[PDB]
């Protein structure tokens, strides 16, 4: 399971 | 080889996305032929944004955030570390 976040 | 980048936040952020595993740990995977536990990575760089200007590149693997080792770290740990500073971010990254 992978997650992406805008920084 | 690992390198350190310093990034100053704009009102709209640091200008990159981070992507990787939710869980802690996992199978080793080499990055440029060196063994590491799983690493979060840079999945997008805003053209002209702070990360771009500081030399962060698409695909860069993240070894440290603000002086804290994040080898094998959860996605949440890395996001929280990126958010730790009011306006400055220091990363140790590995380009692929």
């Amino acid at each position: 399971e992978e997650w992406e976040t805008v920084m | 080889s690992p390198r350190v980048v310093r990034i100053v936040k704009s009102e709209s952020g640091y200008g990159f996305n981070v992507r990787g595993q939710v869980s802690e740990g996992g199978q080793l995977r080499s990055i440029n032929g060196e063994l590491y536990a799983p690493l979060q990575h840079v999945s997008a760089v805003l053209p002209g944004g702070a990360a771009d200007r500081a030399g962060v590149r698409k695909g860069d693997r993240i070894l440290e955030v603000n002086g804290v080792n994040v080898e094998g770290a959860t996605h949440k740990q890395v996001v929280d570390l990126i958010r730790a500073g009011e306006k400055e971010l220091i990363l140790t990254v590995l380009s692929v």
